[PDB]
């Protein structure tokens, strides 16, 4: 399969969640996504094909993992939007007030601003710590999707927030919005990763 | 708030 950012992939045949970002560790490809997708070893399939598995997570605490790709799969420094696609250059942190763009299998490629850093989430599970916050709308499905900038900087994995009844944040303003991603920096260093790029 | 996945 390609792997391009926002695209969806099961967990063991049950649960969704979307790609992060396209990674190697030394010859090995991967992707980044959201730890609460799945535990190590879990199966991750696409379009029906099994691509490979949960190398390792953390979750809740951290909200992180990645996913080592058999070397069939092919890796893209690409995020989708709609048809089209944003090219991946780096990892440039952005700052609070910097418009953000993210992009999961549920709600397609939105964008916003990021509001605040640091942010704590209390999920049933336990707190999830140092989330960034954006207004970008978002819904279930879209975990482990990427956030990135427009000019192409990738900023993290999309981790959760205040879901409504219809299972996403869009229909609420973008001031009533809490969407949390889990920064990318700590994710590529504690696991040794370089983002693949164009 | 709740995680996402789905």
């Amino acid at each position: 399969a390609n792997i391009v950012g926002g695209i969806e992939y099961s967990i063991n045949n049950a649960s969704l969640c979307s790609v992060g970002f396209s990674v190697t560790r030394g010859a090995t490809k991967g992707f980044v996504t959201a730890g609460h997708c799945g535990t190590v070893n879990a199966t991750a399939r696409i379009g029906g094909a099994v691509v490979g598995t949960f190398a390792a997570r953390v979750f809740p605490g951290n909200d992180r993992a990645w996913v080592s790709l058999t070397s069939a799969q092919t890796l893209l420094p690409r995020v989708a939007n709609g048809s089209s696609f944003v090219t991946v250059r780096g990892s440039t942190e952005a700052a609070v007030g910097a418009a953000v763009c993210r992009s999961g299998r549920t709600t397609g490629y939105q964008c916003g601003t990021i509001t605040a850093k640091n942010v704590t989430a209390n999920y049933a599970e336990g707190a999830v710590r140092g989330l960034t916050q954006g207004n970008a709308c978002m819904g279930r499905g879209d975990s482990g999707g990427s956030w990135i900038t427009s000019a192409g900087q990738a900023q993290g994995v999309m981790s959760g927030g205040n879901v409504q009844s219809n299972g996403n944040n869009c229909g609420i303003p973008a001031s009533q919005r809490s969407s949390l991603f889990e920064r990318l920096q700590p994710i590529l260093s504690q696991y040794g990763l370089s983002l693949v790029t164009g | 708030a709740a995680p996402x996945x789905a």
